[PDB]
């Protein structure tokens, strides 16, 4: 196998939350749902998909946000796009206009109410008024049903009062009065006997026995919803003393109990209930189940969190860590990705989360060592070219200093030196340098191709920083550019140009070539940078070598053996006077001789 | 140097292997000993600090240093031989006394591991003792980490020596011979039996944190079974074969794992590595699903 599948899945997810970041930064008014909801809407997703129009409906719905009313809303709202679809094709077209009562008035007649008409409902000139008012009510459309019930022609008509004023209100009908006669009423006609929608008004608009549920006509699983949605009184549910108060919470924990995921079922339907009921966190939880795909809970989290909700990994709800723990399948490998769901942190805006986020990236690049992608790179003067971090921006000198020093810990030069250039250390980067150029210098030969590595890196230091507005200290800079002399000599040196290497180390002023000034050349070695001091050995017997292969006797005029012959005696007296002080090859007398 | 403390870890190489002590709060101290000295002795490096001494040993241009490969090279002599004896009484001690000693066995045992892996041990230690009990001690782990809630407590012993199992079983498995003697104790079997994998972890404290636990538990199993399938020639070798059946059984987990968030998904997402890992080393668990 591979999965190609997810990988893609992971790639069209974070496409869209870099396109969120992006906006976010650029102040645009992109949609995450919408964007879901577009991709969603291919397959299995067949929930996730009905999860994310719910989350949007809520887009901006606040609108102030009351629980019960939004789920309300939303259920209502998909009632009566049930019901427009169904007129909307066909038929008659019904006869009469389009009105929002006879639309329901198709519902009721076309639609499942009959095979083939018939049974148990009260029935005026071929129309349920009772079904009517039940179904308008449950679309939303309170005031109609309200103005079905008063041409009604029907004799309870002291309910038709406590209709009329449930629906002037908040629609938390509570008059201090009458409320407790309808109830007894309801005990006693209504309660052992009538028509089933009849029975769902008074009861749904009464709330009029708590026992909760209706008996015929509750057909589906958002049926049951709104139901149960209808009933709860949230509003000076306090006050007032009978314990007919039906809250959220109470809500809450029937769809707990048993009712279970599996008593929802469509396991696909119970999603959403979670959403409706206010389980935000079970509902993360929910969907971390499956394949949960981490992927998908993180994301719904995402979308929750735009909203604002989150107002206080399996079963791991915190946004910032739900979103950490994500990141943790891809960080080696895309740690670019990474940065971008880290960044999301601060989408819930207050400090804690903000510092949460910020350790988040500080953990991030610690560990995951990707400085150049993280943190930036390479000056060109130009400062550092952003890293994805520095895109988002602020703390990260910081950060550096903590990861550089980390690295001088573990010894890991390169990265210190990279790191100490975006510090912008500019003298500590070439120390650190001196002392990476000034060992390797210093060993048994056979190597530096002319491109690439720590001579090649002395090099573009130099070039680099020396030449603008230089920071860096005389002597650090100095020694710079003696192990670089040096260097250039090595390469001269072999690959032939025998001549070409004498003189460039003359030129380093390091060794005695006049006269037997080689112990002022003593006198001058102990005062040597301690970089230097370990170079010399091959500084000597490299002169001892062009030395000797130069001055191959020659075969068959003006040759002056002479000198680079007294070169090589101030040289021995120089290797003569410090052997201790060396690593201990004197073996310059092998090559000295033949 | 730590040329002293060289002395004193013969000796204690000498007390384990006599098992003289009635008290495995005595060979406590010895296992802590020498898991000092053995870590000690290779400060942090890894295999570039070895590829530079070699390449300077070239061949001694000059005068070359091999001082810290000499060093191992003494210490694993010393080792062996006490080694046979010692390793009967490190294990079956193990076991028992002391779940708590084990702390400090189980870590001493990781220790020695990565020196002296590769030989000598793998050889001993193979045989005996050490396969049987461990795959059969998989077994139990699944069994152990719900008894993990309880013991959250006696975790701490556990933890320390659990988890120091579990790298046992992985170090094994990073070298050829030690990962065919893992598979010849029966692996996937044991697993089949812990059950740790045929199932599904949301399925069930706050819930974050036993979705962390139970999702850490599958990555280093994961990344044993990995590892035990590439060590051997993972191609038309019997290890391929096992590892694709692997995926096959308990698929739906792999295509589960690969989206969500957290610590929880930093879990997952080492998961979902130790996967795709697993699936291309195999035949193409996708090839093979043609």
């Amino acid at each position: 196998p591979g999965r190609s599948s997810l990988d893609n899945i992971e790639m069209a997810y974070a496409r869209q939350i870099y396109i969120y970041n992006e906006k976010i930064v650029n102040g645009h008014l992109q949609p995450n749902l919408v964007d879901l909801c577009a991709s969603v809407a291919e397959l299995d997703d067949k929930s996730i998909s009905d999860m994310w129009t719910m989350v949007k409906q809520m887009t901006d719905v606040l609108v102030r946000m009351e629980f019960v009313r939004q789920a309300l809303a939303y259920l209502e709202q998909s009632y009566k796009n049930y019901t427009l679809v169904t007129v909307f094709g066909n038929l008659h077209q019904l006869g009469g206009v389009p009105g929002t009562y006879q639309l329901v008035r198709s519902f009721l007649n076309i639609k499942l109410p009959a095979p083939l008409p018939g049974l148990q409902d009260g029935e005026v000139e071929g129309h349920p008024v009772w079904a009517l008012i039940y179904y308008c009510m449950r679309c939303g459309d309170l005031l109609a049903a309200s103005q079905v019930v008063n041409r009604a022609q029907h004799q309870l008509g002291e309910f038709k009062t406590w209709f009329q004023e449930y629906m002037n209100s908040k629609d938390r009908r509570l008059s201090p009065a009458t409320e407790n006669k309808l109830r007894l009423h309801y005990r006693r006609a209504l309660r052992n006997n009538t028509d089933p929608y009849k029975r769902a008004v008074y009861c749904i608009i009464g709330r009029c026995d708590v026992t909760d549920n209706q008996s015929e006509v509750a057909d589906k699983t958002e049926d049951y919803l709104w139901l149960k949605l209808n009933q709860v009184c949230f509003d000076d549910d306090g006050t007032s003393s009978p314990q007919d108060r039906l809250t959220l919470s109470q809500f809450q924990k029937q769809l707990l109990e048993d009712y279970g995921e599996s008593h929802f079922t469509v396991p696909f339907l119970y999603f959403q209930v979670l959403f409706l009921t206010a389980q935000f966190e079970a509902a993360v939880a929910f969907l971390f189940r499956m394949e949960r795909l981490r992927c998908h809970a993180v994301h719904v989290a995402l979308v929750l969190f735009e909203l604002k909700l989150l107002l206080k990994c399996l079963r791991r709800l915190n946004f910032v860590r739900l979103l950490m723990l994500y990141t943790r399948k891809f960080e080696s490998t895309d740690p670019r990705e990474a940065l971008q769901y880290f960044y999301f942190l601060r989408d819930e805006k207050d400090s804690q989360g903000e510092n949460m986020f910020l350790r988040c990236v500080s953990e991030l690049v610690i560990e995951s060592r990707e400085f150049d992608m993280i943190l930036g790179k390479l000056e060109n003067d130009g400062s550092r070219k952003p890293g994805v971090i520095d895109k988002f921006t602020s703390d990260t000198k910081p950060i550096i200093n903590k990861v550089a020093s980390v690295a001088e810990n573990k010894g890991l030069f390169e990265e210190a030196a990279k790191l100490y250039d975006l510090a912008k250390n500019a003298d500590k980067v070439l120390e650190l340098m001196n002392k990476l150029l000034s060992p390797v210098v210093p060993q048994i030969s056979a190597p530096q191709s002319n491109k690439e590595r720590l001579k090649n890196m002395a090099l573009s230091i130099a070039e680099r920083y020396r030449a603008q507005g230089i920071s860096a200290n005389k002597f650090v800079d100095s020694t710079f550019y003696l192990l670089l002399d040096l260097i250039t000599f090595f390469d001269e040196y072999h690959s032939g140009h025998i001549d070409r290497a004498f003189d460039i180390i003359e030129r380093l002023k390091l060794v005695p070539l006049n006269q037997e000034s080689v112990e002022e050349r003593v006198a001058a070695f102990r005062n040597f940078s301690d970089e230097i001091r370990h170079n010399l050995s091959e500084v000597l017997l490299a002169t001892m070598n062009i030395l000797f292969t130069q001055f191959k006797r020659l075969k068959g005029i003006e040759d002056r053996d002479s000198q680079l012959r007294s070169q090589a005696r101030t040289l021995i007296t120089f290797a003569g006077m410090i052997p201790y002080r060396t690593s201990g090859d004197t073996n310059a007398r092998l090559v000295q001789m033949e | 140097g730590d040329s002293s403390l060289y002395i004193i870890l013969k000796k204690l190489l000498d007390f384990i292997l006599k098992t003289g002590g009635g008290f495995q709060r005595v060979r406590t101290h010895l296992y802590g000993s020498l898991l000092y000295y053995l870590q000690i002795a290779q400060r942090p490096d890894e295999p570039d600090t070895l590829e530079a001494a070699k390449k300077t040993m070239w061949e001694r241009l000059t005068a070359p240093e091999d001082v810290f490969s000499k060093l191992q090279r003494e210490n694993i002599a010393i080792i062996e031989s006490y080694g046979a004896a010692l390793m009967e009484v490190v294990c079956r001690d193990a076991c028992d006394g002391h779940e708590i000693g084990r702390m400090l066995a189980l870590a001493l045992l990781d220790r020695i591991v990565s020196v002296d892996k590769q030989q000598q041990w793998l050889l001993y230690l193979s045989n005996s003792g050490y396969l049987k009990v461990l795959v059969d001690s998989l077994v139990e782990d699944d069994r152990t980490l719900q008894s993990l809630l309880t013991p959250q407590p006696p975790l701490l012993k556990a933890l320390y020596t659990y988890e120091s199992k579990m790298a046992f079983l992985t170090r094994v498995a990073k070298i050829q011979q030690g990962a065919l003697e893992l598979l010849r104790s029966g692996v996937i079997v044991r697993l089949a039996q812990c059950q740790v994998y045929d199932m599904r972890p949301e399925t069930d404290m706050f819930i974050p944190t036993p979705v962390d636990r139970y999702r850490q538990i599958l990555l280093p199993a994961l990344q044993l079974c990995q590892v035990i399938l590439t060590s051997s020639m993972a191609q038309h070798l019997q290890a391929a074969g096992q590892v694709l059946q692997f995926l096959i059984s308990h698929s739906d987990t792999i295509q589960a794992i690969l989206r969500c968030q957290d610590v929880s998904a930093g879990s997952l997402q080492e998961l979902a590595l130790l996967t795709g890992i697993i699936s291309k080393a195999a035949l193409p668990g996708i090839l093979s699903e043609l």
